């Protein structure tokens, strides 16, 4: 139960957050990078919790 | 800017008796008057 539960909450805040974040916005040449910075950030932060 | 250029090394001159020669090139000035741009689009892929 707790790792699928781990994975399912990991999935969905994910899908959520990128949705939000990244979807309509320009594709500017520091759009990978800052997409790496952001989800860097996120894991940084899952794995401080 | 009365000219575009000329080329300087095919000018000539020749004479005899009072007949005065000359032959030479000269670009001539001009203004434009039609612009063309080709545009392109193309697709960039970025890494990181």
């Amino acid at each position: 139960m707790a790792v699928g539960e781990a994975n399912d909450f990991l999935v969905s805040e994910l899908k959520v957050q990128l949705e939000d974040q990244f979807i309509g916005t320009r594709t500017i040449n520091t759009s990978a990078s800052i997409i790496k910075d952001f989800i860097q950030s996120y894991l940084g932060r899952k794995k401080r919790d | 800017n009365e000219i575009q250029d000329f080329p300087a090394e095919d000018v000539q001159v020749i004479v005899e008796g009072n007949e005065a020669r000359i032959s030479m090139t000269v670009y001539p000035i001009r203004s434009f008057k039609k612009i063309s741009v080709s545009l392109v689009y193309k697709q960039q892929t970025l890494q990181a």
